[PDB]
């Protein structure tokens, strides 16, 4: 989770 | 007591008929088992595997 | 002194039927054997496992045709099998679960099964109606049902925690015939092959043969040295092994009226449960408390092979009339066909 | 710089590789030994399951962060991202419905005679999976590729207003993944020893004690450890999505440490539970 | 291939059904042992927990269905037969307070409590029952304040030192029934002192069977 | 006391709908296969209809699927067939029958009374008797012939092929099932033999109640198919 932007 | 007494002729009773049985010598009683797994050798599955096609819990 | 007198006696009559034995015993069956051939590699894999009990199995019966068997076991069922296909055929609700036997009958029209109810009851599996009917209760047993056997359809034999043996006419449901003289809980029985003589296995360490229609006891086999649990007769009718705790099986001949030879590994320090003999009388299988049922050379006393399937007590075992399979029951609740 | 980039990508790869071989272990063991009898076992089955798919999408993160790039697509962008949220929601769902189980089996022993059978635990992990797939297929059909700055992007684009979307799906995230699955968790296990300080077969005995003691140990293990693996990297979102915090080499250190330590709770599950675990000592 | 098979497969399934939707209720059952000597008070706790070998009894409490087996008479060896009851979920032991002090039979060897703690021993220490919480119930308590009026406890145990108190001899039964018990950080023995109105030890056996069903689900759920 | 009761029969306009019940009482009903099998006024017996114990599994004939529905009311001990969209080809006596299937099983043991309908104005495996009519006198000895299109020997060991006896105004009553299995009942000197494909019917000494209709059957696979019967007639 967070990763991508 | 009287239940004791009871119970001991009856082991005299029997001990007396077994003691007067007919006895074969164990020379003799040895030689017929081992001609009985020697004549029946062939018919045993368990000795002797069959194969696949006469095994029915492999059809 | 009359118990005095009579208790000596018996000492003396021991004495002479001990040295009569010896006298007879001209030589062991050991060293009669040691010229033939060892059966070799004993490579047995279970080829079917039944499913479906949910408590564990004491007793099982292969039927004659060597297909259909029947298992019992404490969830109060009692569920015949189709071996071939592993179908259920039946199963039978039991009032009492608390069974320790079950047989079936070589007509293949009835099972039966007790246990601690001291009841021997009689089931049709043929009714018109579709379903499987208690037909009998055998009752006057004081103690509870540790064997049973059909004769056939109308007689049956059933051993009992009182101490006797039972001849019945399922019919008229009455014991005809009693088989008193062991001092201990019996534990098993075995019919001979013509079923006119029967042994049974008692905690007095002793096997007794009986006559079937007499009604009394002709010979009397001591030699182990704790309970027999187990007790096969030789497919011939002229001997028979004798499963014990001791962790021993010795096959003890009618006609020479002993032991010939014991069956027994350092190693192996557990009860035996269950014993029976191959087609042939060549192989010697018996189920240890160990979880493993291991495989004699029935001839020689060497250990041929083992089946290590279960992860409990192997309870029960039977090998099929023809000779193609052997059935292993355990408490883990399921069994194996193994051949 | 590249010192940095290699530690971040280093911290990864050692996440990623052991949370697939204990995940891995633990799937084996499960199925072999076990058997599926336990509603336990059901429960132990679907969160290694999760926990492994959840940590298939690490190397895809460390490889993007590497090359700045993303080579594999659309329709693997579409792939990696719903598979990421899915995993995330069911391992997280899975404990707290572990963690349920537990009390009722302790709580209300008669109710869990009946309530506790394989086919109800199974019942429960099927409305599970279904529950995360109802927010897993909008992120799916949201997921797009859009060209960035410098290569690429493969990011989620909201419909305008794109703000008041994007904020709604970070809160319902943080809400529906972070804030009532730790009290859910806490709540149940501490009504469960509060019950367990009171029975008879744990209260009056050194070895009574000391067991207790042990169950209430491995207990707050297990809570302080999902807080601890997950609060970071939701306290971090929320930071960013309310301050527009400068970027700096410490920034993405940071960040990248708060995503390990995201995916170090799927890391250490198996041993939080199987390994643990006292039936599995046998 | 399953030409008339495909009916007899059907069927195979439909009562391979049958036994699992049974073995489901089954595995609800709360079952339970009952021992004890003769006389112990046996049959009237199975009147209180109410409105041939193995006599059986059944009954409702608190949404939990009991299934209690009374051995009754069998006379046999107990050690051929007892396998068959491993796992039941409790012993009831019944014992009665008021033979302590009963004069020897013409060939009897020990007391009726003594003969009593030797049948306690024997079973608590059984290898099928390690796991199994054994409850006793001392009862015939009413009977007891009577005797000891007049008959002292030494009758019974020469090495008691205590005074002829209800409360003083009670508890020094209790102690050495537990104390036969030598896996006690095991095994747990819930003692309860029953009489003949006494009407809360369907509780005490609903309680205790409760701490059982417990440890078997912390058992279960890996927290033990 | 097995018995099965048929009801609701009687005279439709064609393209109506009747229901027919069938009562069972005296027998485990819900643990049997019920079969409805009907019998066209002059011709020979055609199966309708199966419903399994625990209704998992339905069949019907080719000439009736999408027409007629059967059911049962297992608490109720009944059997239903649902007609609808009736022809004039469905004018026949429907009996009911129960089938129970395991290993060693007798199926098609019991059929019912039968009930009336009358209507107003491939790959199946064929059975043949070619033999139409046999004149006999009591006491003599009697070969009855049945033919299948495919071989009725399964890789089981099993050949699937069943004797009926019809005698004037009552419901056949099973003879022999898979070939030479003798049905409960019946009198030691019926026996049956063949090999897979050629079958025969053999009957010692035959009396006078002996006269009828004999049929031969198929339960290899679905549908059955019954052979056009063959009557013994005195003399
Ligand atoms: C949005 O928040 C959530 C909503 C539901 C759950 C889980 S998944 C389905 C079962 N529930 S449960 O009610 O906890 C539950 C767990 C165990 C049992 Cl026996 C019964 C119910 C978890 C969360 Br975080």
């Amino acid at each position: 989770y967070x990763g991508f932007x | 007591n009287t239940a004791s007494i009871a119970q001991a002729r009856k082991l005299v009773e029997q001990l007396k008929m077994e003691a007067n049985i007919d006895r074969i010598k164990v020379s003799k009683a040895a030689a017929d088992l081992m001609a009985y797994c020697e004549a029946h050798a062939k018919e045993d599955p368990l000795l002797t595997p069959v194969p696949a096609s006469e095994n029915p819990f492999r059809e | 002194s009359e118990l005095d007198q009579l208790r000596q006696e018996a000492e003396q009559l021991k004495n002479q039927i001990r040295d009569a034995r010896k006298a007879c015993a001209d030589a062991t069956l050991s060293q009669i054997t040691n010229n033939i051939d060892p059966v070799g590699r004993i490579q047995m894999r279970t080829r079917r496992t039944l499913r479906g009990h949910l408590a564990k199995i004491y007793a099982m019966h292969w039927g004659t045709d060597s297909r259909l068997l029947v298992s019992a076991s404490q969830d109060g069922k009692l569920i015949i099998w189709d071996s071939y296909t592993t179908n259920k055929v039946h199963a039978i609700p039991l009032r009492s679960s608390w069974v320790m036997t079950c047989a079936y009958a070589p007509s293949g029209n009835y099972v039966a099964c007790g246990g601690l109810d001291n009841i021997c009851s009689i089931y049709n599996l043929k009714t018109r109606e579709g379903n499987v009917r208690v037909s009998r209760e055998l009752a006057g047993h004081t103690g509870y049902l540790s064997c049973c056997r059909f004769l056939d359809d109308n007689q049956i034999v059933t051993s009992s925690g009182d101490t006797t043996c039972a001849l019945w006419d399922i019919e008229t449901g009455q014991q005809t015939t009693t088989f008193t003289g062991h001092t201990g809980d019996v534990m098993s029985l075995s019919l001979a092959p013509d079923t006119r003589l029967f042994v049974s296995g008692a905690c007095d360490a002793s096997a007794k043969l009986w006559d079937v229609r007499e009604g009394m006891c002709r010979q009397t086999f001591t030699g182990h040295e704790s309970d027999i649990n187990a007790i096969c007769f030789f497919p011939n009718g002229n001997a028979f092994a004798t499963g014990s705790d001791d962790a021993t099986c010795r096959l003890f001949d009618l006609r020479a009226d002993q032991e010939l030879m014991t069956y027994s590994h350092d190693n192996i320090i557990c009860g035996i449960t269950s014993v029976s003999f191959s087609k042939s009388g060549r192989l010697l299988l018996a189920g240890y408390d160990d979880f493993n049922c291991n495989v004699w050379d029935a001839l020689k006393a060497d250990r041929a092979g083992v089946l290590a399937g279960h992860d409990n007590r192997v309870s029960c075992l039977g090998v099929t009339d023809d000779g193609m399979a052997v059935a292993t029951g355990s408490w883990d609740s399921f069994l194996k066909i193994w051949n | 710089s590249m010192i940095t980039a290699i530690t971040i990508m280093a911290l990864y790869s050692i996440v990623c590789v052991v949370g697939l071989f204990g995940n891995f272990l633990v799937m084996y063991v499960i199925v072999r030994y076990t058997k599926m009898k336990t509603a336990t076992n059901i429960y132990i089955f679907n969160l290694a399951l999760a926990d492994a798919l959840a940590t298939s999408t690490l190397p895809f993160q460390s490889v993007n962060y590497l090359m700045g790039t993303w080579p594999f697509g659309t329709i693997l962008c579409k792939i990696v991202i719903s598979i990421d949220y899915y995993n995330m929601f069911t391992s997280i769902w899975t404990l707290c419905t572990m963690s349920v189980d537990r009390y009722i089996a302790v709580c209300h022993p008669v109710k869990a005679l009946d309530f506790r059978t394989p086919r109800n635990a199974k019942i429960i992990n099927v409305c599970n999976w279904i529950l995360s797939s109802a927010i897993g297929l909008p992120v799916m059909f949201m997921a797009t590729t859009k060209y960035r700055q410098g290569s690429i992007d493969c990011t989620l684009t909201f419909s305008h207003p794109t703000w008041y979307w994007e904020n709604l799906l970070k809160i319902c995230v943080f809400i529906f993944a972070f804030i009532m699955p730790v009290l859910i968790i806490t709540v149940c296990y501490g009504l469960m020893i509060l019950r367990l300080k009171s029975v008879r077969m744990l209260s009056g005995s050194k070895e009574k004690d000391r067991n207790l003691r042990r169950i209430t140990r491995m207990v707050l293990v297990v809570v302080a450890v999902f807080i601890v693996c997950w609060t970071p990297i939701h306290i971090y979102v929320i930071i960013k999505a309310l301050v527009t915090i400068p970027e700096t080499t410490f920034q993405t250190v940071s960040w990248h440490f708060c995503i390990a330590l995201g995916y170090t709770n799927s890391c250490l599950n198996p041993v939080l539970y199987a390994f643990l675990d006292e039936n599995f000592k046998r | 291939l399953s030409a008339e098979d495909k009916a007899a497969v059907e069927r195979s399934k439909m009562i391979d059904r049958n036994l699992r939707e049974d073995g489901e209720k089954a595995a609800k059952e709360v079952k339970l042992l009952l021992l004890g000597a003769g006389e112990s008070g046996k049959s009237t706790i199975v009147k209180q927990m109410k409105i041939t070998g193995i006599v059986e009894t059944h009954f409702t409490f608190k949404d939990l269905y009991f299934k209690m087996f009374d051995v009754g008479g069998q006379r046999s060896e107990r050690k051929k037969w007892i396998h068959c009851f491993e796992g039941v979920t409790a012993i009831i032991f019944c014992v009665a307070l008021s033979d302590y002090d009963l004069v020897l039979a013409e060939d009897e060897e020990m007391n009726r409590m003594h003969e009593s703690m030797k049948l306690f021993d024997s079973i608590c220490n059984n290898k099928w029952f390690t796991e199994t919480s054994i409850i006793l119930f001392l009862n015939k308590k009413d009977l007891f304040e009577e005797k000891i009026k007049r008959s002292p406890l030494t009758i019974c145990y020469p090495e008691y030192t205590g005074s002829n108190t209800y409360e003083e001899a009670a508890a020094y039964i209790q102690c050495q029934f537990e104390d036969l018990n030598r896996r006690k950080d095991t095994k747990e023995i819930y003692t309860h002192f029953t009489c003949a109105t006494d009407t809360k030890n369907v509780q005490f056996v609903f309680d205790a069977v409760t701490d059982v069903i417990i440890k078997n689900n912390l058992k279960e759920c890996g927290l033990y | 006391d097995v018995q099965l009761v048929e009801s609701g029969g009687g005279l439709v306009q064609p393209g109506g709908s009747r229901k027919l019940s069938c009562s069972a009482s005296g027998f485990a009903f819900s643990s049997f296969g019920m079969h409805w099998v009907r019998q066209a006024p002059e011709k020979g017996l055609e199966w309708v209809a199966y419903i399994s114990s625990g209704s998992g599994t339905i069949y019907y004939a080719d000439t009736v699927k999408g027409r007629f529905t059967i059911s049962r009311d297992d608490p109720k001990n009944t059997l239903f067939l649902q007609m609808t969209s009736l022809r004039s080809e469905d004018t026949a006596m429907y009996y009911c029958v129960r089938s129970i299937y395991y290993y060693g099983s007798s199926p098609f043991d019991f059929w019912g009374q039968g009930t009336t309908l009358t209507v107003s104005s491939g790959s199946d495996i064929v059975m043949t008797q070619a033999t139409s009519s046999v004149p006999v006198t009591p006491g003599e000895s009697v070969s009855i012939s049945c033919r299948s299109s495919k071989s009725l020997l399964h890789s089981n060991g099993n050949t699937y092929l069943y004797w009926f006896l019809q005698r004037p105004g009552q419901s056949p009553q099973l003879l022999i099932y898979r070939m030479s299995n003798l049905a409960s009942g019946v009198p030691d000197r019926f026996s049956g033999s063949g090999s897979g494909t050629a079958f025969t019917l053999t009957i010692s000494r035959l009396e006078a109640e002996d006269v009828g209709v004999y049929y031969c059957m198929q339960h290899l696979e679905y549908p059955l198919t019954f052979g056009a019967g063959t009557k013994l007639e005195l003399k």
